[PDB]
RNA sequence: AUUGGGCGUAAAGCAAGCGCAGGCGGAUUGAAAAGUCUGGUGUUAAAGGCAGCUGCUUAACAGUUGUAUGCAUUGGAAACUAUUAAUCUAGAGUGUGGUAGGGAGUUUUGGAAUUUCAUGUGGAGCGGUGAAAUGCGUAGAUAUAUGAAGGAACACCAGUGGCGAAGGCGAAAACUUAGGCCAUUACUGACGCUUAGGCUUGAAAGUGUGGGGAGCAAAUAGGAUUAGAUACCCUAGUAGUCCACACCGUAAACGAUAGAUACUAGCUGUCGGGGCGAUCCCCUCGGUAGUGAAGUUAACACAUUAAGUAUCUCGCCUGG
RNA sequence: CUGCCGAUAAGGUCUUCAAAA
């Protein structure tokens, strides 16, 4: 078994759990991520970090270095696969 | 019901029904939509009658002068069809008229063949049961 | 192709030709025309003895002659065995075949059946080569 | 290869088009019953065929009973095809309204550039090559400035482009003229696809007659190179390349992929019509490209403009 | 930075084998 954030990009065929998620945006993984590791903690028996909380423990900051763009660019980085003679 | 979309269908109307299951298949698609004939709304409802498809409604325009048929196809809950081939035997040119003794038998009888003998389309076991042939549009299995 | 198109031009098969065609010709004589009756074996008589070479590989003195049948046909047939009793004019029994190593001959001459003699100090095959039983 | 094969790169899509006969072909209603299915009767000689049995010591064999296939006639079935009698518009056309084009022919017009000639200035080479030599030049060449004559082809625009069925089409204008795209509350009402035979067009070279000839250059002459050079290089150079009228009908005439019809993920460009109204960009309907999954392929690769799922028709292939 | 630069007699080995350890 595999599970995967996808974000629109992915095959399904290939995961088994698809989780519709985000994959760009350093926020959103983190949250996700602390998600699954949160099951995995209570079935371990030590106490949740996001899971079943309410929301002034969820709240995160977003990383340094408006609103947050998710854009998709640098598309001139994909030039034709040189050929010509 | 609205549409959007243009309507068109092959001259040869066996052919043309059996395209459209085929590439929906292959395609995964469900809903489809052809002209409405006479044979083909018959060929149809034995279809369901036999558990190939889901649902089979037959529409009219509103001024009564045109009719197109759009069928669903039967996936289960993981999407595999049920029809895993289909095959046209009376093509256009060349009529393929077997009597009652050389009926054939497709897959064993686990596929269906179409024939339409003297009461419209009737699938293969109760042809043999009336003991009368004729006309056999498809292999179906 | 299509129904329509082979109905008008049907399908024509393939013809097939023989490997010795001059044993299927049969001369009347008295008429003087050639009929095509297949026959297993023909006789015929010899013209010129001599040896030929081998095609690439191989490498030798095959004895070969240009034997006419009893038809009109000039075959050259190889003297299938080692020691010949062919002097340039004799009459041999011809059969079928074909040796590979010469281009051109399509024809073995039974050996000890007619005017040809056997093939002695032979004691294996021999009821090919025609020797009588050592007994 | 009807059952039972293929035509991009292995044999095989005619160069393309207009197309009669033939094949195929939208939907609904009525009749007939030619195909199609079925019942009855007649017949399909006997031997042989297959099954069972008997008789030869069993067998081979002989006999014995059974055992189909087709044709005709008669009585029914009416789903599909064919015929006939009619209705409908969605296929295909026509008209109105938008509209983009190097689409074609005929007749005129224009400027650079080359060559030749005319007139000045000028004074020893120019030209050509890997290096040179034929060649041109004190009869004043090359060069420079002006002018005249003549023929051929139409820089830039010019394209990750447009048009035509193909060959092809690119200076400007006039006349004649072909097809195409989009929207149609209009009209006819299956009039449609393909096409053996037939007809039309068809790059360049070539032919016949009469003009034209600036440049270039098959054939030819000379100088080089070379072991030799009838070739690659150079200097000359006729037919030809050009026009009008008559033929020839072949090309790697290639997208190496016949035409028509319906369906099958998506993304990025670009062109035209339409909708909005600065462009730009968004949507719709089409043409032309790139990338790309299912799918196909022997692989390369094709992939909504198919070589994918299927049907119709024509042409073609059967080892070298 | 384009000179020049042509030829090479015939036929031939070599994989025995996995039954298995
Ligand atoms: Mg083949
Ligand atoms: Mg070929
Ligand atoms: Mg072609
Ligand atoms: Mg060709
Ligand atoms: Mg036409
Ligand atoms: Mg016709
Ligand atoms: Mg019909
Ligand atoms: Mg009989
Ligand atoms: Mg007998
Ligand atoms: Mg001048
Ligand atoms: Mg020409
Ligand atoms: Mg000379
Ligand atoms: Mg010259
Ligand atoms: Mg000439
Ligand atoms: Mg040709
Ligand atoms: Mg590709
Ligand atoms: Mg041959
Ligand atoms: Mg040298």
């Amino acid at each position: 078994p595999v599970v995967a954030l996808c974000n629109t990009n992915t095959n399904p065929e290939l995961v088994d759990f698809i989780i519709p998620a985000n994959n760009h945006q350093p926020q959103s993984t983190c949250l996700l991520m602390n998600l699954l590791a949160d099951a995995v903690a209570e079935a371990k028996a030590m106490p949740t970090m996001f899971a079943y909380k309410p929301d002034e423990e969820i709240q995160i900051e977003i990383p340094q270095k408006k609103q947050i763009t998710s854009q998709r660019l640098n598309i001139t980085r994909n030039p034709e696969v040189l050929t010509r003679e | 019901i609205t549409t959007t979309k243009p309507i068109k269908a092959h001259f040869d109307p066996v052919a043309d029904l059996l395209t459209k299951i085929n590439n929906a298949r292959k395609a995964k698609l469900m809903t489809v939509t052809t002209i409405a004939s006479k044979l083909k709304i018959a060929i149809l409802e034995i279809l369901v009658k036999e558990g190939y498809l889901a649902n089979f409604q037959v529409l009219e325009n509103k001024s009564k002068t045109k009719r197109i048929v759009t069928f669903n196809l039967k996936y289960t809950q993981r999407r595999i069809p049920s029809i895993n081939g289909v095959k046209q035997i009376s093509k256009p040119g060349l009529r393929i008229y077997r009597p009652f003794e050389k009926l054939p038998l497709v897959l064993n009888g686990l596929g269906i063949a179409i024939i339409s003998t003297s009461d419209g389309v009737m699938t293969d076991k109760v042809a043999r049961l009336k003991k009368i042939g004729g006309e056999i549009l498809a292999y179906v299995w | 192709a299509t129904i329509a198109q082979l109905i008008r031009k049907p399908r024509k098969k393939k013809k097939v030709k023989s490997k010795s065609p001059a044993l299927h010709y049969n001369l009347n004589l008295l008429n003087k025309k050639v009929t095509n009756v297949y026959s297993p074996l023909k006789r015929g008589v010899c013209t010129r003895v001599g040896t030929m070479t081998p095609k690439k590989p191989n490498s030798a003195l095959r004895k070969y002659a240009k034997v006419r049948l009893t038809n009109g046909f000039e075959v050259l047939t190889y003297i299938p065995g080692e020691g010949h009793n062919l002097q340039e004019h004799s009459v041999t029994l011809l059969r079928g075949g074909r040796v590979k190593d010469l281009p051109g001959v399509r024809y073995h001459i039974v050996r000890g059946t007619l005017d040809t003699v056997g093939v002695e100090k032979r004691r294996q095959q021999r009821s090919a080569y025609g020797a009588k039983k050592p007994k």
